[PDB]
């Protein structure tokens, strides 16, 4: 297959229209075929991309997801927490089956020399299962235990979602 | 999010800020799920800059067929200078969400924050909605793909070639989301121009990127076994313009460009056999 212009085979090259109500149809989408030739992705922008709303969530809930990347089929990230006591427990609560089950991954303290003495930041890394059926949902949220209380980042009630293939 | 209520409202000529936010998030996830160097299968209609001239985009669809009656590929520059960037980009993202494998959007040099802050889009967002919406649009734009190869024969991008581009794997390695730098491969693909009076590469009068002559185009095509460069970044009077003996073509789909000009708009229709023709909007 190879490019050829309409001039070359006798037809008009150009077709010019001079210028100066809605109608509805129903369509079977299998009768049109894909124009594209041919993994996992995050279904949310990193909360930290918009600092003002990240600050708003972080100061309202005392915990907020800071950064999150999907490295291979492993999800890795950083969580920010308000430094209310000395001992803390930061957990990622994640599901690979639309919340029929979940598991609690423990997060890790990061030295983080700069970042103030008002917040601390924790890391996490979670290996996704090798095979996940396509109809299942992958979602996760964040718990922060400190000072006799529990705090949650649940992304304003939608959870952080990850979508497949 | 109800896509069909939105497309319905847009095609009657007002949208809530959350509908627009929704279009941005959903389209962003789609853009990331598909390659950054799209590999497309003709038949195909390829269009140049729209620059917010929404009624002229609607005319483009009236003439070339509303989606998915025809497949489209857009070479960037959706949102500046004109009077209706918001409507233009919302119809395009709505259609990308509705027919994600038959509607394609490439990134042009005006889908960058450093540019559309200055030439009008930010002002439209600020007046009609608020700044946060423009920040969301910017994160969306950072995920647009950069170039397309139709049927292993036509190479499409918004600006043109780059003196760094030895193989396509460079383009495929570019990570998203990303801003456009002031120099380098991604910059050149959105900013560089052909010039008839240049042997090889030279400086670019806009102060960004470079300029390439016909010999750069022919050597490129032969190295990659390609047939036609298809780009779209500068007004041309007839709507389309040939270069290097029909080895490159410039498309520009916004007629009477912000009233300063008197140019026609054009769009290239390529059928299954890779036979190309042009469809033009000449104003009165
Ligand atoms: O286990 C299946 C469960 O999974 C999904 O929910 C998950 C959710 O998406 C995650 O975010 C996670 O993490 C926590 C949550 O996000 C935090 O916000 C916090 O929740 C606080 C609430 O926000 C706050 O409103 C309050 O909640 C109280 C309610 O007001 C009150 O109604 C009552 O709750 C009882 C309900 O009456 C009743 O519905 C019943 O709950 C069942 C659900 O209806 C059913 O759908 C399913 O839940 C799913 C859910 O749909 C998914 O989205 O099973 C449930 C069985 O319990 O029973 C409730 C009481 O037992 O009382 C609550 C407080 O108890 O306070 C809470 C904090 O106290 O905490 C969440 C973790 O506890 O949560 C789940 C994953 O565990």
């Amino acid at each position: 297959k190879r490019v050829v212009f309409a001039d070359s085979k006798g037809l008009s090259l150009t077709a010019i229209h001079v210028f100066s109500d809605l109608q509805f149809d129903l369509l079977d989408l299998n009768d049109i075929s894909s124009a594209l030739k041919h993994n996992l992705i995050l279904d949310f922008p990193q909360p930290s991309t918009d600092y003002l709303s990240f600050r708003s969530h972080f100061q309202k809930n005392f915990v907020c997801l800071e950064n999150c990347s999907l490295q291979e089929r492993t999800v890795t990230g950083t969580v920010k927490v308000k430094n209310v006591s000395f001992e803390k427990k930061v957990q990622i609560r994640i599901t690979f089956d639309s919340w029929k089950n979940y598991t609690d991954v423990d997060c890790v303290y990061m030295k983080n020399v700069y970042g103030g003495t008002d917040s601390d930041t924790f890391s996490f890394a979670i290996d996704l299962p090798p095979v996940i059926p396509t109809e299942q949902k992958i979602e996760f949220c964040i718990s922060y235990h400190a000072n006799g209380q529990v705090f949650w980042d649940n992304n304003d009630g939608q959870n952080y979602r990850i979508v497949h293939v | 999010l109800n896509l069909d209520s939105i497309i319905g409202r847009l095609l009657e000529v007002q949208l809530t800020e959350n509908e627009i936010r929704g279009l941005c998030l959903k389209s962003r996830e789609i853009f990331l799920s598909q390659p950054i160097l799209l590999e497309l299968e003709a038949p195909l209609k390829i269009c140049g800059d729209i620059h917010g001239q929404y009624y002229d985009l609607l005319r483009l669809f009236e003439y070339g067929g509303f989606p998915p009656e025809s497949n489209y590929l857009f070479l960037g520059d959706y949102v500046d200078r004109g009077k209706q960037s918001l409507e233009t980009i919302c119809l395009l993202l709505a259609y990308k969400i509705k027919y994600p494998e038959n509607f394609f959007l490439l990134r042009g040099n005006h889908e960058c924050a450093s540019i559309n802050r200055i030439y009008g889009f930010y002002d439209e967002c600020k007046r009609r909605y608020n700044i946060k919406l423009w920040k969301t649009f910017t994160d969306c734009f950072n995920c647009l793909p950069i170039a397309a190869i139709v049927d292993e024969k036509i190479f499409c991008c918004h600006g043109g070639l780059s003196p760094d581009l030895q193989s396509m794997e460079q383009i495929r390695r570019i990570m998203r989301p990303t801003d456009v730098p002031d120099q380098g491969l991604l910059c050149d693909l959105l900013w560089s121009d052909p010039d008839k009076d240049v042997q090889g590469w030279g400086e670019n009068d806009r102060g960004v990127s470079f300029t390439f002559g016909a010999e750069v185009v022919a050597k490129f095509l032969h190295k990659h076994d390609l047939d036609l460069i298809c780009r779209a970044h500068q007004v041309v009077e007839d709507g389309y313009e040939f270069f290097a003996k029909r080895q490159l073509v410039t498309l520009f789909s916004a007629p009477n460009y912000c009233g300063e000009f008197d140019n026609a708009g054009a769009m290239m229709s390529v059928d299954e056999t890779l036979m190309c023709s042009f469809q033009i909007l000449k104003p009165a």
